[PDB]
């Protein structure tokens, strides 16, 4: 009909395949970012499967540079592929200019590699959305991107299964310029109000960055005391 | 070659010679080195024929081609514009070229551009090998306050004095006068001998 | 049927593929633009989703260049790539001919690229309709740019979900050669017709354009006290 | 079954496609030319459908050089591209040779062009039909183009809507070597002939060139001393 | 099912696609050739549909070179692009060798290109019956050409709707070495013996060449006093 | 199902397609060749449907070079495509190495050519049976090809229609090293055993090689006193 | 529907194709590997289906190179195929730097190339699973790669049929910091719980890497003291 | 359904195109290969079909160099392509390397040609099976290849429709380390053991190489005295 | 080489020389350098030999397709315009020729073209090394009021004097006259012999 291939339009006007592609976002893991007082983080759930794997590999934020970080949901082989994109086309703008000014120019970039793999046969779209957040010369950032190519600024956003859970907790608590041992503590409590009835929250991985400074990634101990 | 144009108060004025030497020796007495491209625009030749003849079919066809689309004129600075990143983009393989594009958009201009894409605006120009007679005569007489018919007869009165003293320049002169009035008139052979006569170059 | 993939024709002679992309225009934002004495303006109605988003990254008036401006409604990820092409073939005119003469030619180009993309099989077409203004040579000029790659120039003219609303609403009250003021007042009366009987205004973009100066965008104060 | 893509022959040998694309003509806006004394005349009609769109740009007679126009009708957006194709195809000719002598020789080549979208699979046939005039080396020219490619030259003609009835009313009341003025009336009275029972002629555009001269078009006031 | 694209064989072995096309041939005008003392004749008919037409474009016999002519039949837009790849074919020929020796080889390379246009998919055959006549190295000859690409040598043969009339009548009275002013009689008669009861013959077309001459294109004055 | 397109294994392991090449090679003409004293000969039925047809393109033996000649059966179109392809071949050889040694390898080359057609999609494969014969460095040969392509060596074979009734003669009365004369009288009474009941064997064309000298083709006179 | 090609996500956002490559894993032979005190072993079960096989090419673990070896489940020759892409993607490294310093990024490399034939038409995904492991800079290591290009790390994990018995054991019996000696017959104890109620366990291959040595292919006699 | 095309899999996990291709492989005929002392031997049975074919061509063992034979079984047509390009992959590593050290690297390679087949959409996998046998470096190998492309290394191994009644045998009588003589005359008690009971045994070829030797293929004579 | 191609009133003389040098010294006394390109245009040919026999062949196929199609004769403006683009195209792998194109649509035309592509019309033109000795017997003899016949007279004279003091030119000399009434006709050999006795260059 009009849901196998895109470059099919419905009836009604809308692609199938690209929304298909965001039911797999929906299975994805749970991830959030804030901005604070100078500074923006970046919160992503860590669930345990098994005692077998090793944790570490388990790294949910990637940094694709010194500066900017991502977290992403959905096909982990496919986010994979996109983060790699991502880190490259920094080192590009590096390379031509000197330095990176606009972090929302590389989040576009890399939006528009999503965007034409929804428009030309022979491919499928990205099953992956993201979360772009770092330090620019205009000052702390937050994006999100979508299968279709969507893109957004956010003083705070989710992604994953518990994101219309954790959006709608900072709907309501969500205040703006705190200092960032604060803002942590509400992305805590925003991610732990999302776990099914039942569940405990378990130790996730938190990263943060401030005006001047670089990236920094909490160690687990540090993580720890704040459940 | 003697190729020369002038910029007046409301017009443009560009002559030149007709002599062609190929294979060496006055093999034609009657070559055209001056072309009208647009409307109100025109362009002279110096250097190979062959390459400034294929120069002048391009823009021929450009312009014609920017002017449907754009139901206007492509301004003066856009043709030397336009020529000047043609010869650029080979410039290691280049045309062996000296040319002069005047006209009116809202104002006279006149533009020189090199083999190399160079492009200049002047108040007046001149191209060949007869060019250092005709800018001594127009250093000495030019003046921006003259009428069209004084503005003729120093053009007819500076390729003269070329002819005199280059030899790869000669044979009868061409002249054109561009007016937003008038558009491109092309002066009859006939007004120009009788010019030459009342100025007593023979 | 004839439904799938465009390089069908339909019996009656339509490409149904084309029609459904204007299907997704009607589900976009309603802009609208008016000329006035010796300019142009734009109006894009903004609204808000949620008090987590930046207000700043909802610019929907795009600027071509210092003097040409445009809006766009339908699927924003299409529309932000037809809008780079933009700039870069308005760019490309400037290097060639050292100015930009005709606006009209700059639209035909974007035109030309959509009517492809309902030609030759193996993608979709733009789900985007476009409204171009500016100061050109010739004077003001207003354009709108369908998927299938239809052109028209206006006097005044609206796209998206409230284009009926609005064009109807400037069938009746449209003047020519009125005040900026004037018909910025006008463009706001236009567009407040259009909303949901019951939704109030909420402060919308404002970019207007006069002969000699350059594209000015009116800031949030300057909407405010238009309302 | 055959009427889907276009490399299908149809058992009885017919090609669906392109006489779907032979449908979208017939919807298209109604123009005609004829020949007289020493010239050959071009006539479209335009309608309006609102007094929000900028009389001008409603440009029907297509000039592709100073001495040889064009009138489309069916997909404007096809249509543009083809009229884009003949006029690079006129200045190519004047590159290699330093003029144009015949047009039947660039209608040959718009026409292949349209042909080659009839037999390769992956692209639609284009859903225009052209009428062709000037003045070459060999006198005046009128000629027609279909989607298919079929090319005829004629005394006159008409295309679009109304071409069945411009038609029968110039089977029967064309003569030939007529004066301008003449001829120009009798293709208002052809053209009046098949508006709508109930519907008014509205000012349309006329063009016309002599041997010698170039093309000429009418303005609206001399149009309107024609009604 | 075998009958869409070509690149199926039917069960029992046949190309429905090309037998397909070869039912468009049988919608075209009938035209025959004829061989005579020394010489070979083609034959056209032409119908006229309306008073409007410019009767000269009616050209149905077109010259290859001045020794080889060329007939066609089916879709006129098909035909037309092999009757120009014939003749830069014929062209390329005489740059390499300064000559055309048989003109058997420049049929075989039409059909070569015709053939190929049945075995690669994307593609449809053309719908095209063509007869070839002249005069080479070896002497007149006669050739056809079908949408297949099957090629034969005739002493008389015809091609169109009329092709099995014409056929049977030359299976009875065609002699050869006749006179060429008795063979375009004869060629008359023929093509006059298919016309529908009741229609009447009207001016035909009709080219000969002799050994020696190049091809001579009947006048129709010459052409009236035949019938 | 698994009939339609080569790249299709059916169930049991048949490739539909091939085999229905194979049924189009059941309709053509009729042909044999035999190995005989230090030669080898070749036999085609030759069949007349009209007296209009000039008898001398009816060559139905093709020869490769002075030495190898062949003879096809099935589509007459794309056996003069492989006929062309093998004579190609044949020049490429005696180019590159001064001599032909082996005509077993020209014969894999053309049988290389039509097993890529099976394997490969968007193509059909040829529906053609050739016969090879000639004298290389090891002496008389005969080969066969398929449309698959598969090659055997024969002392007699038969293709086409009627493939059954020669080789079946030929099964019971053929015998080696005969002359010349006797061999083709014993052709002859091969082929005149499939004649369908009532039908009269009509001069056919003969072509026979012997070791030291190059291929002769008979002469019609000569062909007829052996009927 | 949604099953046939990869490029189709389904309406709840699973990609069937890659789902049933994993079924084809499911029917592969079960392998472990577990990390130990400064190391890390690979476990394979090779099983007989004949006396006429020659014992030696039953070879399961494959040496990317003297640090890095593997072991696949699946499609053997699929397998063949990723484990020659890995060895030269290793040299490539190693020409490239002079060194291998992280055996994940050599995995990833894999991972890459597999997961471009989920999401590119035209091919099918890889019906292979794979487990690296070996010694770099940082440590021994262990890893996972699926059909789809997931990747993990891992203290101890299986593949193949009976990766759930062996997983299940090493979720209650594994400890880490192992001696070799202990590791091995852990594994083997691991792997016999699989075997098929009934069937015994037959001489597998081990092969086990220490910090600062090579790899150690296990001799058939050492293999045999640990059942 | 998932039978059509390689690139699907099956819900269970099965390439049908590959299965269909090995139905092919079962109506070849039987050939098979054994090891002895110091060397390896290749049995392939020639059934005649006719008195007319030349015995000679029936050549089933293929010498890849002086030291590597094959013999295949299926379609003809891909088998006689898979062997040419062996042999050129043979000389490939003989130019490179100065001489061929391992046969199972030759094997590999032509394995690799046969899975891309399988894998690539447009192309439909070869229906070939193969053995191969010669002396390298290492010593006597005996490989076999499928249409997937699995290897496997034999003591003894048959492939063909009588594949599992010489296996059979060999899995009951076969014994290592024999002499030429005694391992030829199992061989052909095993071939004849799968005979269609009636079916008398014909000559079949056997082709045999020992170390330090070349390959040596039977005379008719010599392999008469051994049935 | 001696080529020689003049303009009349209704009327345009073509005629050459036929010696040819190749390897050095007079290998070929009869080379053929006058070609009938068109109903009513010739063109003739000096410089390497490889190089304008095979633009000969191609015109030859140009010139005949564009008849064709336009069912109308190239206008010889057009056929220089043609031969232009494609020699300076290749100019920097150039074709060593020196060509003259003659004919009447619907006046006389006489073109010279360079190897460069250099166009330019003139009632008369020449090339060859033997050129410089016809140009002083044109310059002092030519009148555009001869009839034909007087025409023939003129190339003949200038010819003949080419071949007393030009080493690379000689043979017999081959005159073509291009008429609308005649068409393109060849002259005899016999009359051009004839006409030698009676003008007196023995």
């Amino acid at each position: 009909a009009y849901d196998r291939a895109i470059t099919v339009f419905s009836p009604d006007g809308r692609l199938f395949q690209v929304e298909y592609a965001r039911e797999a976002v929906k299975k994805g893991s749970t991830a959030l970012g804030m901005k604070f007082a100078n500074g923006v983080l970046l919160i992503s759930d860590k669930k345990v499967r098994s005692r077998l794997i090793e944790q570490n590999s388990i790294e949910k934020i990637q940094l694709i540079d010194d500066y900017v970080a991502a977290v992403t949901s959905g096909y982990v082989a496919d986010a994979r592929v996109l983060v790699d994109f991502a880190r490259i086309s920094a080192q590009q703008e590096k390379v031509t200019y000197g330095s990176l000014v606009n972090i929302e120019n590389l989040v576009k970039r890399v939006a528009d590699q999503m965007q034409q793999y929804t428009q030309y046969g022979g491919v499928r779209p990205y099953g992956v959305s993201l979360i772009f957040a770092g330090i620019d010369q205009i000052g702390p950032r937050l994006f999100d991107c979508d299968p279709a190519g969507t893109i957004n600024e956010y003083k705070a956003t989710a992604i994953g299964s518990g994101k219309d859970a954790v959006v709608s907790f900072l709907e309501r608590e969500y205040k703006e310029n705190l200092p960032e041992k604060e803002a942590v503590t509400l992305g805590i409590k925003a991610l732990k109000s999302s776990l099914e009835e039942g569940e405990e929250l378990k130790a996730p991985e938190i990263a943060s960055i401030t005006v001047g400074n670089k990236y920094r990634i909490y160690d687990q101990e540090e993580v720890k005391k704040f459940l | 070659t003697t190729t020369v144009g002038i910029t007046l108060k409301d017009a443009v004025i560009m002559a030149t010679e007709r002599r062609v030497t190929m294979e060496n020796f006055i093999m034609h007495k009657n070559g055209k080195k001056l072309f009208q491209i647009d409307t109100y625009t025109g362009m002279t030749i110096a250097g190979l024929v062959g390459d400034a003849q294929v120069l002048v079919r391009y823009m021929k066809a450009e312009l014609e081609l920017y002017r449907l689309q754009r139901r206007v004129n492509m301004p003066i600075e856009a043709v030397a514009t336009l020529l000047s990143n043609m010869l650029n983009q080979v410039k290691y393989m280049p045309y062996m070229v000296q040319l002069l594009v005047g006209g009116i958009d809202t104002a006279p201009h006149v533009f020189s551009i090199d083999a190399a894409g160079g492009s200049v605006e002047d108040i007046y120009a001149s191209t060949g090998s007869g060019s250092p007679f005709v800018y001594g005569v127009l250093e000495s007489q030019y003046s921006e306050k003259m009428t069209v018919d004084e503005g003729v007869d120093l053009v007819i009165r500076a390729i003269s004095a070329a002819k005199q003293r280059d030899s790869a320049s000669g044979g009868m002169i061409d002249v054109a006068v561009i007016t937003r009035k008038d558009g491109y008139v092309q002066l009859p052979t006939d007004q120009i001998e009788s010019r030459i006569r009342k100025l007593g170059l023979i």
